[PDB]
RNA sequence: CCGCGAUGGUAGUGUGGGGUCUCCCCAUGCGAGAGUAGG
RNA sequence: GAACUCGCUGUGAAGAUGCAGUGUACCCGCGGCAAGACGGAAAGACCCCGUGAACCUUUACUAUAGCUUGACACUGAACAUGUUCUAACGUUGACCCGUAAUCCGGGUUGCGGACAGUGUCUGGUGGGUAGUUUGACUGGGGCGGUCUCCUCCUAAAGAGUAACGGAGGAGCACGAAGGUUGGCUAAUCCGGAGGUUAGUGCAAUGGCAUAAGCCAGCUUGACUGCGAGCGUGACGGCGCGAGCAGGUGCGAAAGCAGGUCAUAGUGAUCCGGUGGUUCUGAAUGGAAGGGCCAUC
RNA sequence: GUUUAUUAAAAACACAGCACUGUGCAAACACGAAAGUGGACGUAUACGGUGUGACGCCUGCCCGGUGCCGGAAGGUUAAUUGAUGGGGUUAGCGCAAGCGAAGCUCUUGAUCGAAGCCCCGGUAAACGGCGGCCUAAGGUAGCGA
RNA sequence: AGGACCGAACCGACUAAUGUUGAAAAAUUAGCGGAUGACUUGUGGCUGGGGGUGAAAGGCCAAUCAAACCGGGAGAUAGCUGGUUCUCCCCGAAAGCUAUUUAGGUAGCGCCUCGUGAAUUCAUCUCCGGGGGUAGAGCACUGUUUCGGCAAAACCCGAUGCAAACUGCGAAUACCGGAGAAUGUUAUCACGGGAGACACACGGCGGGUGCUAACGUCCGUC
RNA sequence: UUUUGUAUAAUGGGUCAGCGACUUAUAUUCUGUAGCAAGGUUAACCGAAUAGGGGAGCCGAAGGGAAACCGAGUCUUAACU
RNA sequence: CCAUAGGUUAAUGAGGCGAACCGGGGGAACUGAAACAUCUAAGUACCCCGAGGAAAAGAAAUCAACCGAGAUUCCCCCAG
């Protein structure tokens, strides 16, 4: 029932993490500061489709 | 309705008292802290106790609860 | 006649300097989200074929 | 550092041997737990 | 197979002429009888097994002859967005000739007529026909049950250890239920007693007050690259891990943080999809395709 | 009458009779890549297929399932056709980044499109079915250890 | 008149006995059915193998039929059964684990052999350092159990037992590590050439299962 | 012979004589042995030539990396303690 | 109607057989994949037609890689 999602870098590098989410309970977009290894900085990552 | 079991996990003491170990060496695999980490011993996420220094394994019973601690006596 | 290479084996093993074989690790094709980064990181570099398996690989690759 | 305990006997048991062999016994080695005196 | 080929009671691959013990027995035919030589005959037909066969069945799978659909071709002419026409084509109507011929061909004529029919393509139907598949474990097989993973016991105080042995669980959940700092301590009984007898996101076991249980604030370390050393596996693999580099959160700082108290919550390879990429690019520049990294 | 030549002669097969169904003649159907041939020098009082099995009295209810027959509005749907969009290449335009006509080319697949299927009816001497509130309908006549 | 009747020839084949290395690879003997018919028989012809023909038994198609015979593909394939031929010398298994459309097959590992290399490498004993939760024991815990007392018969207390999935205790042994001597043809480990084996059996000890039944069955260990 | 195990009442053989089953080709690896040695060796073919010619090739003397590429290093990574 | 079909005669050639090799028209299955259907066996076996001492192929709408080669056939390499 938890669905796979991409977290996509806001730095425009195309780097992404993957995780899961319960979209029924939590329909709002997951946003987290995560390390982008391309630019080598912590930047905001935002949910997108897998 | 029976007939099931899980794979045996090879837990237990890997290096006994007085054994010379290198840093990183696993001393005990266990479920929870049946043994506790003394001097120069770390505790992994699965409660594995491992040597953080080269030396000899030492088991000891200390504290008010009378708990089994494992330490490394550095060589 | 000439021995035929097992062509599937030639696509998966390469002979090293001292005559061992390197291969790519299994488990890094798909179902990757659930796997820890540590596990995947350790599966990235190539590994050597184990002693038990060398006989099987050598038989498959007579012109390695 | 982390709030009990002899002595003696008993139970068990390694090795060797034996019986009436579901269980015991003998030789030898190891020897509790509980309890008792006491602390 | 060779025999100098008795009975009995035992023994023994467990129903003995051949072993043990013992009893009986002069040597050899002939006629008879069938209790035994697990007598002769036939590499058991029953039964099971082999990833054997054959033939049969069907709403098993995949095909396929046949049947059927339409498109294009052979196939044309007048308006309608209707029919009519004749010249293709059909004729297993008539007559004529080759001809001594109910074949065939040619001719004449009637009828039908761009229809029918055939080719290629195409949807349907298709045990009519064909090739095959139709698991294993199992106190015989079948029926039932089971097949991977976790916990306990069996398990003989290291590890491991079987049975269609005894008992239960999993195929997830959670952007907080994760990280850190500070704060807090239960069940139950009648403010007190009691002390974890509660709690753990979910089985069981081992853990947990320094709490791992529980609350609040601030957060994204549920980081990226690596990794001394070690555990566990036949292997594929799986696990634990200080420390190093970069960048981060919390805290005053020491420090802690590479998910969660731990142990289930899983699927190799192939084939392909998506994004990225100081790689490759079949004359050359590109591109396609391939590689590599991330992911499905 | 027929049958398992060689372990079965029968209650099995056949049978006259009955019914359903196909078939308009270049018949259906069968043998045949085909030409043809059988059906038949027959023509629906005929011919093929299927079931039943002289005769007598009879042959009930169910069309939901599967088949067959009829329908043809609607949905779905092949080849075919190739609208539209996206990409590759490059004449140029740009100081460079890039942009980029025509052509060629890779891809996308609007529109067109029959039968079938879904769908609407019929049909049991079609395959079949014929109850303890439920069904398509609950076994009639006759017969019955 | 008649798929009418009785009955020879003729055509069949219901019963019995015989025969069964036969007189005979289907008959003989005594009886039996049809015997003007959907009869029987001579000669010749036609139908051909997934084919024929069948008043239908899978019957028949040359002593052959759920797919004829002959030749060919052809030495099909056979994880199955059988068999495998002179001599001496040295060493010497396994019947286990893991996986398997696997289970009487096979693969890696274990165990055998040959070669090469290498450490006081290995074993026994003694001493030293270790972790145990078994045997036994026990009843605080988790359950179970009996008696008395006490009392909302609960609870609590005293007394008595029981436990693979109980442990406020806890051996012997076994196992890991260290040190030391003696002994042992390196007995050890690694790498490489060649395997076989993966049906085990009984006996002792510790157990599950079964009835502490089985020359039973399933583990551990000798 | 097959088996846990066979005097076995499990298998096979009436006897004798003759025949009757690990081969052959090519490739590949390891061992022994011989030659030459940082080299070794030629194939087809030519040659009357077991000679001699023929070095096309093949193996080796360098590896690392998917690859470009670098090279006693190289790959990994922004970079390695 | 001309004619054409048709008829008769003459001349010339063919026909049939044969072991392999050769070109062409058709074309299996067992088997292997430890089952099996794609795939394999294999364009093999086999059937058929045609030829010759040989047949077939053959004088680039071929390769190559910016350097060049120069029809076809066969052998050794390239290379499992
Ligand atoms: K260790
Ligand atoms: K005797
Ligand atoms: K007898
Ligand atoms: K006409
Ligand atoms: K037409
Ligand atoms: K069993
Ligand atoms: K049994
Ligand atoms: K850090
Ligand atoms: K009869
Ligand atoms: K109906
Ligand atoms: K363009
Ligand atoms: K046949
Ligand atoms: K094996
Ligand atoms: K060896
Ligand atoms: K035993
Ligand atoms: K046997
Ligand atoms: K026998
Ligand atoms: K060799
Ligand atoms: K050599
Ligand atoms: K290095
Ligand atoms: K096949
Ligand atoms: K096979
Ligand atoms: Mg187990
Ligand atoms: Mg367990
Ligand atoms: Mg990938
Ligand atoms: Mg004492
Ligand atoms: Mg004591
Ligand atoms: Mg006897
Ligand atoms: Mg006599
Ligand atoms: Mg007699
Ligand atoms: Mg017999
Ligand atoms: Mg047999
Ligand atoms: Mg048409
Ligand atoms: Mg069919
Ligand atoms: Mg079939
Ligand atoms: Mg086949
Ligand atoms: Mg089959
Ligand atoms: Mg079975
Ligand atoms: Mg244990
Ligand atoms: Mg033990
Ligand atoms: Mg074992
Ligand atoms: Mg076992
Ligand atoms: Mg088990
Ligand atoms: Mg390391
Ligand atoms: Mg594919
Ligand atoms: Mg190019
Ligand atoms: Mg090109
Ligand atoms: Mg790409
Ligand atoms: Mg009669
Ligand atoms: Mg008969
Ligand atoms: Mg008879
Ligand atoms: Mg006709
Ligand atoms: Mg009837
Ligand atoms: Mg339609
Ligand atoms: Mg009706
Ligand atoms: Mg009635
Ligand atoms: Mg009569
Ligand atoms: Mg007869
Ligand atoms: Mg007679
Ligand atoms: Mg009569
Ligand atoms: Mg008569
Ligand atoms: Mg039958
Ligand atoms: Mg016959
Ligand atoms: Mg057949
Ligand atoms: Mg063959
Ligand atoms: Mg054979
Ligand atoms: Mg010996
Ligand atoms: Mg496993
Ligand atoms: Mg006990
Ligand atoms: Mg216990
Ligand atoms: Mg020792
Ligand atoms: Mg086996
Ligand atoms: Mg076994
Ligand atoms: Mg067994
Ligand atoms: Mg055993
Ligand atoms: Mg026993
Ligand atoms: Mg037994
Ligand atoms: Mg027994
Ligand atoms: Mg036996
Ligand atoms: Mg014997
Ligand atoms: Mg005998
Ligand atoms: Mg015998
Ligand atoms: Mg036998
Ligand atoms: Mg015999
Ligand atoms: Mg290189
Ligand atoms: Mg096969
Ligand atoms: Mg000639
Ligand atoms: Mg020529
Ligand atoms: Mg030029």
């Amino acid at each position: 029932i938890r669905e796979k999602i991409k977290l996509v870098s806001s730095a425009g590098t195309g780097h992404f993490y993957t995780t899961t989410k319960n979209k029924r309970t939590k329909p709002e977009k997951l946003e987290l500061k995560k390390f982008d290894p391309v630019v080598r900085q912590h930047v905001i990552y935002k949910e997108a489709k897998i | 309705r029976n007939g099931r079991d899980s794979e045996a996990k090879r837990l237990g003491v890997k290096r006994f008292g007085g054994e010379s170990v290198l840093a990183g060496s696993i001393i005990v695999r266990q479920r929870g802290t049946k043994f506790h980490a003394g001097a120069n011993v770390g505790c992994g996420r699965d409660h594995t106790l491992f040597a953080k220094a080269d030396g000899k394994v030492k088991f000891e019973v200390k504290g008010p609860k009378n708990r089994k601690f494992i330490s490394i006596e550095a060589e | 006649p000439k021995i035929k290479t097992v062509r599937g084996a030639a696509k998966r093993f390469k002979k090293t300097g001292k005559g061992g074989f390197k291969h790519k690790h299994a488990n890094l094709r798909h179902i990757l989200t659930k796997k820890a980064t540590k596990r995947k990181r350790h599966l990235r570099p190539k590994a050597m074929v184990s002693k038990g398996d060398l006989g099987l690989v050598i038989a498959c690759l007579p012109y390695a």
